[PDB]
DNA sequence: GCCTGGAGACTAGGGAGTAATCCCCTTGGCGGTTAAAACGCGGGGGACAGCGCGTACGTGCGTTTAAGCGGTGCTAGAGCTGTCTACGACCAATTGAGCGGCCTCGGCACCGGGATTCTGAT
DNA sequence: ATCAGAATCCCGGTGCCGAGGCCGCTCAATTGGTCGTAGACAGCTCTAGCACCGCTTAAACGCACGTACGCGCTGTCCCCCGCGTTTTAACCGCCAAGGGGATTACTCCCTAGTCTCCAGGC
């Protein structure tokens, strides 16, 4: 009943190249493993939540969308995308931006 | 940035610290956990037809991705605005950390 | 069942003697219908819990005219008891 | 150019309004609302129309009742504007809050 | 008179026969969305041109947005050859389209208040519910919405023809009304 | 820009509202007071119609439901079934 | 030949229906015979009088049919039956048009 | 000089003492004569139990008690401390009892 | 008669002080005075009624309590 | 004579002192207090059913019904308990004879 | 026949199953009542005397007393905000009130 | 002419009406006496009126946008109906749990005296 | 800061009455069996609730600007609070009498239950 989503992100993606070297080494155990990627998705989750102030805005075309399984799939083209860091909006031009996304709760 | 580094690094000492009762719970020596933790860093570091969209895969380092949760959704015809939460985003090789967005989209 | 049930024939009824020349729209209607039921509800239950207090088992013509007495104003209260009280001395006296 | 009294407008909105029997609040965002918050108790709920209108009644007619004590509590302390320390007292004295 | 509505929105409705797997087409397909506790169907979208296809779980799917009725034929075209790309085989039959939505503009102020009591029986007119009133016909059974600024909405029609005629009708009418 | 949907009761549908109870002034913050007082009343009362709901084995919210519950709480409503 | 309980009381609710919902309502094992005549006669003279003063209302807006608002200003202008109904919201009926005297112009 | 305390002291003293304790605040003589001649207007040669008199007079001063804490409420509100019958009479008419 | 006046004067007060009032007003006694009678009046004339009901001629407590409760006020500690 | 009968629930009200506090005792006046309290809520969840039981068209009350209205009348963490303990005792009751 | 066995003790509950169940059945609520009914109705009824029993012996404990008085009772009630919202409407004789004095009305410096 | 509650007749059982009794409890009186109410006074501090200032709120105007309308789709789900079976009413015999009465002793209350705290003037 | 007086808190002693336990009894709860019917469940129908479109247009929103008003400050005077003295009536106890509430027993009328006709609505 625990969201599988941040697997992909690049934080993600760094922890299961490791795991699957470690695997590949053999130090510990799969299940074991899948239980660390369980408590990775838990704690980012939260932190997510809390420990993050920072402001954005996208503004951009929307080439496809998608919405399946609770999952909102949006590609959005020529964003104009305006971060400020929290220690000045920064105004970055991406070609092509994935929006995946999830209700809070899921039913 | 900085911001996006010092998370990071909350979320590193965080599962470092809450993963190793479940080790010693089953017998897996405290050595492990300095070995994960290093060499994840260490690869943080470095690191930083036309309608079937079943053929989608990874692009790479390149393609720009948003791992992040909606808080709802409104429909209009032309504009597609749309309130997004947590989310984590990746443009130029570089990571960017947010609790809310804002996203706009036109429907061509 | 299919069939429902309302009071909309006896509230047409009374509208007709007091005002005849007056109709009533059918949002007003649902509004009559549900006064009667809520204050038909409110006077048996507490004709109901007043036949409970004194250890009875009916609800008479005494527990009614009681309830309405607690339950109504006192204008109210005294013309809808002389109103109860007499309609149920007629229909005695017809037997 | 010219321009009213201030206060005229709010007087003639209140007579309009206390003249109206219509509802005040726009019925889809409402409705948005009540669907939200139903989210929360059980999923997938279905809501009749009827249901919809009655529970839109039923805030309006709470609303401007909590209005009308707002308003009275504010007159009591020789006030005209109402702040939401008007809207806590009315609350509390009634024992919503 | 001298003015030819144009339409702009064509609802047409197809059946497929073989009863669909939702998931698959939702899953494969792009530009769909299915949330199926809220609805019991995806809203799919293309592009060019643009429409909205509803495919629904009996195999119907009902197409709505399109400028044209070839258009509109040409769109149900492209929703076929993509689902045959998803992998569900279904042969088109009985096309129809029940109803055509079109709009003109008489560019003259009527006044809706004489229309209203014109034909009282007729037609039904409500300021507060609507600055517009809804007129409908026995013959031709199409609805009418008229406007103070003078914009007309024709719906209810099965073909053009069917407008046309109740457009050219309401013309006088409209005239009669007219302002100054 | 996009708002939540609480935000949708609107400043002058709350404006109305206090012109309907006599409220010739108002203040700035009175809008965010009374989408609170409204969307705690509206727990309350939807929590309360969703019980009688799920009671009966319904997937649909009853109008007669809102207006029983409603009725158990005093606040009575005539006009959508007795 | 049978006569109705409505009309043997003189009323024009109906005590057979009102008998029978008292009867099924649970309120209690036994339900005396005077008992849905009172009833019915008290229902009946609390809608005479509601639909007389909504009446009177509905001639003082020049209006033929009552609607929600005169309900309304039936139940909210007469004190007892305000008392009555006090926990009662009417749907569509609006308030009562009274403004403030503070609030009033100089 | 004698010894003096300042103007609400003793009145801050005596509601720490009444909000400590649980005795009825009335004496029980008067209200319950009061409540004799009230009820001669309903019915005459009425006569009344004691634990009767006794639960009047626990409904009647808590009823008191909860109406003064409102008007001490909507006193405060007024930016005030001493309550005027004003005070009453807003209480009791957001409570609906006007 | 005289015996409303019988809730006097220190007996409001001390009413006031268990409500949490610091200061009194010289009318809030004869406020006092005729909100308990209003309140007196009703309690009363539902229980003398619930009274006659039971063709009795004596107020018991029952009475009492129960004409509490349709009103409102469910008070805890004798009977029922 | 021999006065009638008064049932109370004194006794069980003691009985369940006794269990969360075993040395604790009770005056005659707070165990009245709780008489009146089990009879007050013992008549609210009762009301409540039978109002259950006539809305759905059914003439029966059951655990169904006793639930729904622990669920109306009683606070969210109460409910919450009071369920938890209700379901527990007719489980363990079904469970034997 | 075997050993006569309460409702109470098959349901494990202090509180008499069988009078809830004849007041039930008297009370005039419905034509039928349910078996599990009663069950429930009296753990119910014995899991609200148990919490304000024991926030009222807690109450008596802090007033340095072995026995529960109304005024034990009240504080248990009104310092519960959940048991407060259930007994809004209810009067507890010789209760008394919380303590509670407005911010305003203590002296200053 | 075809019906779904309603009226008519009849029976049987029990609930309610009525009459006598008893004893509880309410009502009425006397007296002491003491604490509480009433009354006078003076002072201070708070209610209240006036002023003043800046500020946030009303008003208007142009712009945007979403609410409202109308129509159509379909299918989930409300509603209704038939059938059967588990489950609750009922009844009778039994008997232990719960209540009335009685006793007794400890928690609490009352008194009094020292210790602590708090308030106000210095 | 300081100090003295007044009020409250705490500690101990004595008493007293009410709560807690025991016993006896009786009646309501329990057990076992029967039976009738409500409710569960499956199956069929068909309504309306949740999507989509686009048009229109009035309503929302953002902002500019000015001004009524809220809130802070100041002065005044009046009336509420603290306290001391006097008066009074509430409270406790004690007694007495009789009304009336509760109980029991007998009766009889009144309402549920059932069956059969029926009468307004269609």
């Amino acid at each position: 009943g625990y969201y599988e989503l941040y697997r992909r992100s690049t934080i993600g993606n760094s922890l299961v190249d490791a795991l699957d070297t470690l695997i590949s080494d053999g130090r510990i155990e799969a299940s074991l493993a899948m239980r660390v990627l369980e408590t990775f998705d838990k704690v980012v989750a939260e932190t997510l939540k809390d420990n993050t102030q920072s402001k954005l805005t996208v503004k951009g075309n929307l080439d496809t969308y998608g919405f399946c399984d609770d999952v909102w799939t949006f590609i959005v083209k020529n964003c104009q995308v305006t971060v400020e860091d929290s220690h000045s909006q920064s105004v970055i031009s991406v070609d092509k931006l994935r929006i995946v996304a999830c209700n809070s709760k899921k039913s | 940035n900085a911001e996006a580094s010092r998370v990071y690094e909350i979320i590193v000492e965080s599962v470092v610290n809450e993963v190793r009762e479940d080790f010693e719970n089953a017998g897996i020596d405290e050595q492990t956990l300095q070995d994960l933790k290093n060499i994840w860093q260490k690869k943080l570091t470095e690191t930083k037809d036309d309608y079937l969209i079943s053929e989608g895969e990874e692009d790479g380092p390149d393609e720009n991705l948003m791992l992040c949760l909606y808080d709802k959704v409104t429909r209009t015809k032309a504009r597609w605005k749309c309130s997004l939460k947590d989310g984590v985003v990746t443009i130029n090789r570089n990571d960017y950390t947010f609790q809310k967005a804002q996203v706009e989209a036109e429907w061509v | 069942k299919t069939r429902k049930e309302s009071y909309a024939i006896y509230v047409y009824k009374v509208l007709k003697q007091v005002h005849p020349d007056t109709g009533i729209s059918s949002k007003a209607m649902s509004i009559m219908n549900s006064f009667v039921n809520d204050v038909f509800e409110r006077i048996a239950g507490e004709a109901s819990r007043l036949a409970h207090y004194n250890k009875r088992s009916t609800i008479t013509s005494r527990e009614i005219q009681t309830a309405v007495r607690l339950l109504l104003p006192g204008e109210l209260a005294k013309h809808a008891v002389s109103e109860g009280t007499k309609a149920v001395t007629k229909y005695t006296s017809a037997k | 150019p010219h321009r009213y009294r201030p206060g005229t407008v709010a007087l003639r909105e209140i007579r309009r309004y206390q003249k109206s029997t219509e509802l005040l609040i726009r019925k889809l965002p409402f409705q948005r609302l009540v669907r939200e918050i139903a989210q929360d108790f059980k999923t997938d709920l279905r809501f009749q129309s009827s249901a919809v209108m009655a529970l839109q009644e039923a805030s309006e007619a709470y609303l401007v009742a909590l209005f009308e004590d707002t308003n009275l509590c504010a007159i009591h302390a020789k006030r005209v504007t109402i702040m939401p320390k008007d809207i806590q007292l009315a609350r509390r004295i009634r024992g919503e809050r | 008179s001298g003015i030819v509505p144009t339409l702009q929105n064509i609802v047409a409705t197809v059946t497929l026969g073989c009863r669909l797997d939702l998931k698959t087409v939702a899953l494969h397909a792009r530009n769909a969305e299915y949330n199926p506790k809220r609805f019991a169907a995806v809203i799919m979208r293309i592009r060019e041109p643009k429409t909205t296809a509803l495919i629904f779980a009996s195999g119907k799917m009902v197409v709505t947005g399109a400028k044209s009725e070839d258009d509109s034929k040409l769109a149900s075209r492209k929703y076929a050859r993509i689902i045959q790309k998803i992998g569900f085989a279904a042969k088109f039959t009985d096309f129809k389209i029940q109803n055509i939505v079109g709009s003109c503009d008489v560019k003259f102020p009527i006044r809706l208040e004489g229309l209203a009591f014109s034909h009282g029986t007729f037609s039904s007119y409500e300021p507060e519910l609507f600055p517009g009133l809804i007129y409908r016909m026995v013959k031709p059974k199409i609805v009418l919405l008229i406007f103070v600024s003078g914009k007309i909405v024709l719906t209810g029609a099965k073909q053009r023809e069917e407008i046309y005629q109740a457009f050219e009708a309401i013309y006088p009418v409209l005239s009669e009304f007219r302002k100054m | 820009v996009l708002r939540d949907n609480i935000q949708g009761i609107t400043k002058p549908a709350i404006r109305r509202l206090a012109r309907r109870g006599g409220v010739k002034r108002i203040s700035g913050l009175i809008y965010e007071e009374t989408r609170g007082v409204l969307k705690v009343f509206l727990e309350n009362v939807i929590r309360d119609a969703v019980t009688y709901t799920e009671h009966a084995k319904r997937k649909t919210v009853t109008a007669m439901d809102v207006v029983y519950a409603l009725k158990r709480q005093g606040r009575t409503l005539y006009g959508f079934g007795g | 030949k049978a006569k109705t309980r409505s009309s043997r009381a003189g009323l024009q609710f109906p005590v057979g229906r009102v008998h029978r919902l008292l009867r099924k309502g649970n309120y209690a094992e036994r339900v005396g015979a005077g008992a849905p005549v009172y009833l019915a006669a008290v229902l009946e003279y609390l809608t005479a009088e509601i639909l007389e003063l909504a009446g009177n209302a509905a001639r003082d807006n020049k209006k033929t049919r009552i609607i929600p608002r005169h309900l309304q200003l039936a139940v909210r202008n007469d004190e007892e039956l305000n008392k009555l109904l006090g926990r009662v919201t009417i749907a569509q009926g609006g308030v009562l048009p009274n403004i403030q005297s503070v609030l009033l112009p100089k």
